[PDB]
């Protein structure tokens, strides 16, 4: 299935631009499932992302 | 006995192949080399500033 | 200029090369440990213990 891009990263778990190489990544992420975690415990939830 | 009575504030930015053994992501499990090759941080002034 | 590639890798080779996030601490270290009744300073390898 074609889902868009923060549609994917805030619902679906293991999602995610930081499963990269390991010697260039600076940030401290390293799971892809957080905000779907953030979302799952949420009774409401709206979020806007401008690109 | 020595290091039981100190507070320390520790602050470490732009660091490089971090791994952390949980999802809750509480503690470092990165291996002490790279660590050590990153940080550059004179320890011995720090020992001689609080003797 | 640092190198940017994202690699995925299977579940073999995700424990042959990040062996610190499973096995724990992978090199000869130094504890000071139980055995036997006595509480003393012995250095190994955590890895084979664990498995
Ligand atoms: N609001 C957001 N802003 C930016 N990136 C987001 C956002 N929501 C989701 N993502 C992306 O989706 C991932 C969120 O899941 P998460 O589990 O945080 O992954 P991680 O950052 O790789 N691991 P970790 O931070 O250790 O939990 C991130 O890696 C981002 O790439």
């Amino acid at each position: 299935e074609e889902i868009p891009g923060p549609v994917a990263a805030w619902t679906i778990p293991k999602a995610g631009g930081n499963f990269g190489d390991d010697k260039e990544r600076v940030t401290g992420g390293m799971n892809g499932v957080g905000s779907s975690l953030t979302n799952i415990f949420s009774v409401m939830f709206v979020g806007e992302t401008g690109d | 006995r020595v290091k039981e009575c100190l507070t320390i504030v520790m602050f470490v930015r732009d660091m490089k192949n971090m791994r952390f053994d949980s999802q809750t992501k509480e503690r470092l499990t990165s291996p002490f080399g790279e660590i050590r090759s990153h940080i550059q941080l004179d320890a011995k002034k720090i020992s001689r500033a609080i003797l | 200029m640092i190198k940017n590639e994202i690699k995925i890798l299977s579940d073999i080779e995700h424990i042959k090369k990040r062996s610190g996030m499973y096995i724990g601490s992978s090199a000869n270290e130094m504890h000071e440990r139980f055995l036997f009744g006595k509480w003393e300073s012995v250095q190994y390898v955590p890895g084979l213990v664990k498995l």
